[PDB]
């Protein structure tokens, strides 16, 4: 939790002797630095074959046109098995009782566009938690939940 | 001394006028509008210290000073006096007339060499 | 948003005989600015010669055929009207557009080499 | 086919008549390519030696991947063209 | 969030939200922005795990040069590798990540070829400058600085 | 910058009671409250019209939508 | 199960809370009237944002005083491209040709033949600085690290001339850097 | 009043063996390929008329439609509730030459309410006009210009469509197959003319070409199928 | 019959999202419009047209879990769909669609058949 | 040992949540002294 921290904890130059307590009768927050990095510790030292593959096991490309897609309602599914062969008739005359197992899901009810990710859940937060501005500035803090 | 201040007031509105209008002239009905309106703010201020002394000898004003500063009574005037200063300068905050961000040199970026020195 | 000045919708004509009116007011328009074009861009070309150059322009592509390709005859034209009217192009390049511009027997290509 | 397209794409006026564009075969598709310049396609130049050239169709090739697209799109630009038959 | 990326998944952090869509909240949003910053950096050196940086298969990657001078099958990678490059399977792809400008995103076009066929670039500084009429209509011209100043415009991506 | 003029007469206008506000003592002080108070109307007439602001009536319109179901 | 009967979903659910509350009136406010005024009239914020100003007089400047200090350096700095040369003196490089294939801008262009020798090298190897974009990718391609950066960035010239980098001036450079460019390598080894 | 540590003495882990896993990434999008060829195969039921066909490819779903049926898949997938498609992030294209309509205009919208994207993607040809999608997306306006200044095509019902990228009076439309990476012409500045002119082009070192080594082998296959079972014969 | 529906208020208090006033009394207003979509699919679009009982299927659920709850917290919370507000917004440009939607024809034939080699991407059938 | 990772304990925590302490007194205390400093200044002025 990101609190407020000593000038001692940071790494920067500080002050030696009385102008210590000088500064900390002056300056408004005592504990900011100077922004000065360290010279006695801040870059002191200078610098000086199947089993492993998956590009070749790329996923296919497979286009799903009207004569593919009628397939499916009429013949079923590879897993649960039940030319130009346009679906618009198909949609014409045809069990409604399959449309609401194949080309719909939880009895009819339309299939909500599919989530990027599902675990997107936000919840509104608090001053005392995030430490950010308090609530008459015009925005809200969100956190993943 | 408040006289004074008045020409050079006319003298600035001078230089955005008739030379071209890209950039001069955006700021001097702008420029113009605003030393005309704290020229109020600041005549006043002087004129109520010229109360306090009822002279308008700035000796006079300086000598009386001798037991009290009118920064002491009058420190709202010293805030107003100073914001007006400034606004009549056109230092910034109140800086729009060489609005750098924008009118690139404000009423200067015609003025070059000797004419930008004066 | 706020289209700007001399703006219009870009629209697939499917007619022969009104994309014939559209040209017509269209060349009358350049000729009304041809005193504006010597002025706004400064040209040493007096305000005849501008629309005598509009008229080697107009008269140069009256013969196309294809309405598919008389709308993009026509969209790109207007473009150069817009460009034109709202004072975009810089001075230079209408100055080099009217700027640009017989052959030589083969022993004169041969000699300096040709092309 | 019968589309004078060569007035939209704003090609310049030397690609319809000067130049010639080969339709070739290096296995399994075909290309188009601008034949070389008569003179002035490659001079060396005289400060260090560089490939100089005035051609700006030097380094332009075409992949296509069936021979007729290929004489489709040389009709529709109206380009002169020819063909190369690949060795069987 | 919407799409995890790169050990973001990993990390924990908060988006700023604002109330008003006006300058001020998009600048309490971008300050948001720094401490947000700040405190997955402090994750991110925390929670560094070992291992290798790049993935290990040589034809996407050159092999170690204590490798490439000793192994023959390192030298003849690092020489294919810088003359004729890797050959990307075909497909489409169009992958948004959260620039600190916006969504900036490139459409890609693999054609079996080690050279891309289209890339086409989503600038996120490119929408928003299209909206600047929407946004600055009314306003005054300092509000214009205001304006540009708060769409964080780089025109070298405007322009791409 | 219109109203600059009268409000600038006003102002220097108040010169000769600098330099005497001794001798015309607490009959001067009536006068110069009631040349101000004449010029405060003046004042408070500007407030209310607001006739100083810039004011924005060329744009920033907005309206809500309703159905008009037939 | 979801939301899909609804169509809709656990994402749309926004979080509790998410609606404002409702914003305060004029009788609503903590600080009485004559408290905002006293902060309004006397400047409190401005005030205390020159004190704080004030603050970063009395500290430390970050300047540093060019040329007579430079600013750090990195062992990986890429600057000029300079051409290396083996201690026996017989040049590095061997003409791969990977050096013109790599270079992304198109700036090497490298021309070869036998030697006198028979010993494989170039000689023609020209840089157009003007054109390169200090990539480092001719760091990177070298199978014998002939070709490498100097951490120099102080050559610039009058004439664009002076920046056409011929063999001669390549090999000028890898000589008179030769020991910089071991400091650069040396510190680099492991990583590579 | 503490003295500041130094972090280079600090205590360090060793670590030896590396057990870096390789599996197929495309096994976490086993779902995602399932959830999202359910919702194109919806769309087409909501639309028979207008999707001639779609495809997933990971977590990435298209819809392929004429010029024609654009602006009406458009609206659906803008308003229907199902899939609320608000943003139009990208008006994209490219060129394909060998086909008739040779251009391939994309269209990348977001869904902030369902959380996904979707890809329309309508040909065109260098005459055959696009209808605008301004009506639905203000946001394409100047998506569509880079498009058009960029290929040439033409967007039916553009309120202001114009060179948005290339410079005033450029001939040309650059990103086609066909125009040279080099251009036609370049400018200089004339100081008889005193002015900065266009000339024809000219290289000093021309374009390098080193295509031509390259690959004469196949280097990727078919691949391993993800397809799930549930859309199959 | 002349009546009129408020979709968006012009006044009154936020709702967090920016230009998205608090409608004054959406629950019925809601339910007035909810209901409306329900006559519209029975005046134009055909029964076989899968796009008319994908609304059924939503509308009616909705509507239905609408009237139930009586707090306007509940209603959203159990649809799932955002704020209240945004609930009107969903439902109105949705009956819009069902306007447009039967004036297309889209529940036909495909129109317009692509040519055979205007979905193949680098020779290789997709 | 051959590489750059965290110390096994790792680093102390960082400050990243807003910290800005107001400061000065109350503002009827500055309200006061500038009555004060009017009320003394006006004792002195008379005074001369
Ligand atoms: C250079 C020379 C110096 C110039 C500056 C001189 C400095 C001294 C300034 C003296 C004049 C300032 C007057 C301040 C005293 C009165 C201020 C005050 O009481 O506030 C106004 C008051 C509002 O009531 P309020 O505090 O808002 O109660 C509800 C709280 N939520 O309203 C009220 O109900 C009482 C108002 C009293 C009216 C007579 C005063
Ligand atoms: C009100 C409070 C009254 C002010 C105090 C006046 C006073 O006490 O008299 C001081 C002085 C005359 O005093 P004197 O009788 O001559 O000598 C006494 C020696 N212990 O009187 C004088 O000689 C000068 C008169 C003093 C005027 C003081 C003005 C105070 C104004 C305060 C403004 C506050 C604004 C809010
Ligand atoms: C508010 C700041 C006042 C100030 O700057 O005061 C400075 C102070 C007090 O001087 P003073 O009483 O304000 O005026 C001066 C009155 N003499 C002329 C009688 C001294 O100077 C010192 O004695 C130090
Ligand atoms: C009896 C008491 C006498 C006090 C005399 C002094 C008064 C001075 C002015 C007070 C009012 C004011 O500064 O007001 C602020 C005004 C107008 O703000 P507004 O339009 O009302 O918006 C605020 C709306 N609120 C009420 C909801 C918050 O704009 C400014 O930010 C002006 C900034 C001026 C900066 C000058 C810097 C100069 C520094 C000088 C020392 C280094
Ligand atoms: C001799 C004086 C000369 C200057 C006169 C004017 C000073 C400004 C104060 C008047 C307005 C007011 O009332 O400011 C009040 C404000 C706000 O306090 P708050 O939010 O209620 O505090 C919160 C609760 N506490 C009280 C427990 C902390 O305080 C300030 O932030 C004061 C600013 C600090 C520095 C000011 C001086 C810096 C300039 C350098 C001069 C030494
Ligand atoms: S550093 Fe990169 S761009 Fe520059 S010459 Fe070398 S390879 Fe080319
Ligand atoms: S990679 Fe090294 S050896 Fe090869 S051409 Fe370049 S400099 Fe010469």
């Amino acid at each position: 939790s990101g609190g407020p921290v000593p000038v001692f904890k940071k790494y920067t130059t500080g002050s030696k002797g009385i102008w210590e307590k000088i500064r900390q009768l002056l300056t408004l927050v005592p504990n900011r630095s100077t922004g000065n990095p360290l010279v006695k510790n801040y870059r002191v030292p200078p610098p000086g074959y199947y089993d492993r593959d998956h590009r070749r096991n790329y996923p296919r490309l497979v286009a799903f046109d009207q004569t593919k897609v009628s397939g499916l309602l009429t013949l079923g599914s590879a897993q649960n098995p039940r030319q130009s062969v346009s679906l618009s008739s198909t949609l014409a005359t045809i069990d409604p009782k399959v449309v609401k197992s194949e080309l719909l899901a939880e009895g009819g009810s339309p299939v909500v566009a599919p989530s990027l990710n599902k675990k997107m859940k936000f919840r509104l937060t608090e001053e005392s938690e995030h430490g950010m501005y308090p609530e008459d500035y015009p925005i809200r803090i969100f956190a993943q939940n | 001394l408040l006289a004074s201040g008045s020409i050079g007031v006319f003298g600035t509105v001078i230089v955005g006028w008739m030379s071209n209008s890209k950039y001069t002239v955006l700021a001097t009905v702008r420029t113009t509008a605003q030393l005309i309106s704290y020229e109020l703010v600041l005549t006043t201020v002087v004129f109520i210290i010229a109360l306090i002394v009822s002279s308008l000898n700035i000796n006079v004003i300086i000598e009386s000073q001798y037991n009290i500063w009118y920064i002491i009574p009058f420190f709202p005037l010293c805030l107003i006096f100073f914001i007006s200063a400034l606004a009549e300068t056109a230092r910034p905050p109140f800086d729009n007339v060489e609005a750098e961000s924008e009118l690139v040199s404000g009423h200067m970026t015609e003025l070059s060499a000797s004419p930008f020195v004066i | 948003t706020n289209p700007t000045a001399f703006a219009q919708t870009t629209r697939y004509v499917k007619d022969s005989t009104e994309m014939r009116t559209l040209v017509l007011n269209l060349y009358r328009r350049y000729l009304r600015h041809s005193r504006g074009f010597v002025n706004n861009y400064n040209l040493d070309i007096p305000a005849s010669q501008v629309r005598t150059k509009i008229r080697q322009e107009f008269e140069r592509q009256r013969f196309v055929k294809d309405l598919p390709l008389k709308n993009v005859l026509y969209m790109k034209a207007q473009m150069e009207f817009q460009e034109l009217v709202n004072f975009w192009k810089q001075q230079c390049h209408v100055m080099q557009y009217f700027e640009s511009i017989k052959g030589d027997s083969f022993v004169q290509k041969f000699l300096k080499g040709a092309q | 086919t019968d589309l004078a397209k060569e007035l939209v794409s704003g090609a310049p006026k030397e690609l319809i008549t000067e130049r010639v564009a080969r339709i070739y075969q290096e296995t399994e598709t075909w290309k188009i390519d601008w034949d070389i310049l008569n003179k002035g396609n490659r001079w060396e130049n005289d400060l260090m030696g560089y490939q100089s050239s005035s051609d700006y169709m030097q380094g332009t090739i075409l992949k296509f991947d069936t021979r007729e697209g290929a004489i489709r799109f040389a009709k529709g630009q109206g380009w002169d063209y020819y063909i190369q038959e690949p060795k069987v | 969030k919407s799409q995890p990326y790169d050990a973001y998944d990993k990390v924990d952090f908060d988006i700023a939200v604002g109330t008003k869509g006006d300058c001020y909240d998009r600048y309490l949003i971008r300050m948001t922005e720094f401490r947000q910053s700040l405190r997955i950096i402090e994750q991110c050196c925390n929670q560094m795990p070992p291992g290798p940086v790049k993935v290990e298969d040589f034809k996407v990657a050159p092999p170690p040069r204590a490798l490439m001078k000793e192994d023959m099958e390192a030298l003849i990678h690092h020489f294919l590798l810088y003359t004729k490059g890797y050959a990307v399977p075909a497909g489409e792809t169009y992958t948004a990540i959260e620039a600190p400008k916006g969504e900036m995103a490139v459409y890609v076009v693999s054609d079996g070829s080690e050279r891309p066929y289209r890339c086409k670039i989503r600038a996120p500084g490119f929408a928003h400058l299209g909206a600047f009429d929407h946004i600055a209509r009314g306003h005054f011209l300092p509000d214009a600085v205001a304006i540009i100043g708060t769409m964080d415009l780089v025109f070298g991506e405007v322009d791409r | 910058a219109l109203l600059f003029l009268p409000f600038d007469l006003e102002v220097s206008s108040m010169l000769p009671y600098i330099v005497s506000i001794y001798s015309v003592g607490i009959y001067g002080l009536i006068i110069f409250i009631l040349f101000l108070l004449i010029l405060i109307v003046g004042f408070i007439y500007e407030f209310n019209t607001k006739s100083l602001s810039i004011t924005t009536i060329l744009h920033k319109k907005n309206k809500a939508l309703v159905k008009n179901l037939y | 199960p979801t939301l899909a009967l609804t169509s809709g979903s656990i994402q749309g659910t926004h979080p509790e809370g998410f609606r404002l509350p409702r914003p305060k009136t004029w009788e609503e406010s903590s600080e009485s009237a004559l408290s905002k005024a006293t902060k309004w009239y006397l400047l409190s914020e401005i005030f205390r944002g020159l004190y704080i100003t004030l603050e970063m007089y009395f500290r430390a400047p970050y300047t540093i005083y060019y040329p007579f200090e430079k600013g750090p350096v990195s062992p990986r700095f890429r600057g000029e491209h300079a051409l290396r040369r083996y201690p026996s003196g017989e040049e590095r490089c061997i003409a791969c040709k990977l050096c013109e294939a790599v270079c992304p801008a198109q700036a090497i262009t490298i021309e070869a033949e036998e030697r006198i020798d028979g010993s494989r090298r170039t000689y023609k190897y020209d840089i157009d600085m003007t054109k390169c974009i200090y990539c480092g990718y001719c760091q990177e391609s070298c199978p014998v690290d002939a070709i490498v950066e100097t951490p120099n960035v102080e050559y610039a010239t009058e004439t664009r001339e002076e920046l056409l980098y011929n063999k001669e001036k390549l090999l000028a450079n890898g000589d008179k850097w030769e020991q910089e460019i071991q400091y650069a390598l040396d510190a680099d080894a492991p990583y590579r | 009043e503490e003295p500041l540590p130094v972090l280079r003495d600090l205590p360090r882990p060793e670590y030896g063996e590396l057990h870096a896993p390789v599996y197929n990434p495309a096994e976490k999008y086993k779902e995602q390929i399932e959830e999202l060829h359910k919702f194109g195969r919806y769309i087409m039921g909501c639309l028979p008329k207008f999707v001639q066909q779609f495809s997933v490819w990971k977590d990435e779903l298209v819809i392929y439609v004429a010029p024609s049926a654009l602006t009406q898949v458009a609206t659906f997938l803008k308003d229907h509730t199902s899939a609320q498609f608000k943003a139009c992030m990208d008006v994209t294209a490219a060129d394909y030459p060998t086909r008739t309509n040779r251009f391939d205009v994309v269209y990348n919208l977001l869904s902030v309410r369902h959380n996904s994207r979707i890809r329309i993607k309508t040909y065109a040809s260098e005459v055959s006009p696009v209808p605008s999608v301004v009506p639905l997306f203000q946001g394409a306006n100047w998506f569509e210009r880079e498009t058009y200044d960029l290929f040439g095509i033409f967007f039916e019902g553009h309120p202001d469509l114009r060179r948005i990228m290339t410079d005033y009076g450029f001939q040309g439309h650059p990103l086609r197959k066909d125009f040279p990476t080099t251009g036609y012409t370049e400018v200089r500045y004339d100081a008889e003319k005193r002015r900065v002119v266009y000339e024809p082009l000219e290289l000093t070192q021309a374009w390098r070409n080193f295509t031509v080594g390259s690959s004469v082998w196949e280097q990727v296959g078919d691949g391993k199928d993800f397809t799930p079972e549930s859309f199959k014969l | 019959q002349a009546q009129e529906i408020l979709i968006k208020a012009n006044k009154g208090n936020p709702t967090g999202l920016t230009g998205l006033f608090q409608h004054p009394s959406p629950r019925p207003t809601l339910i007035t419009l909810y209901k409306a979509t329900l006559k519209n699919l029975e005046e134009k679009i055909p029964k076989e047209s899968v796009y008319r009982t994908a609304v059924e299927a939503f509308t009616k659920e909705r509507l239905s879990i609408v009237e139930n709850n009586e707090i306007i917290e509940d209603i959203e919370k159990k649809i799932g769909s955002g704020l209240v507000e945004e609930l009107i917004v969903q439902a109105n440009e949705e009956y819009d669609l069902i306007d447009k939607m039967a004036e297309w024809k889209a529940w036909e034939e495909l129109e317009e058949k692509p040519l055979d080699d205007q979905w193949t991407y680098f020779g290789k059938k997709l | 040992a051959t590489q750059d990772l965290p110390p096994i304990s790792g680093y102390a925590p960082i400050q990243w949540k807003r910290n800005l302490p107001s400061r000065g007194f109350r503002p009827v205390i500055w309200f006061l002294g500038l009555c004060t400093a009017t009320g003394y200044g006006f004792y002195q002025i008379s005074l001369a």
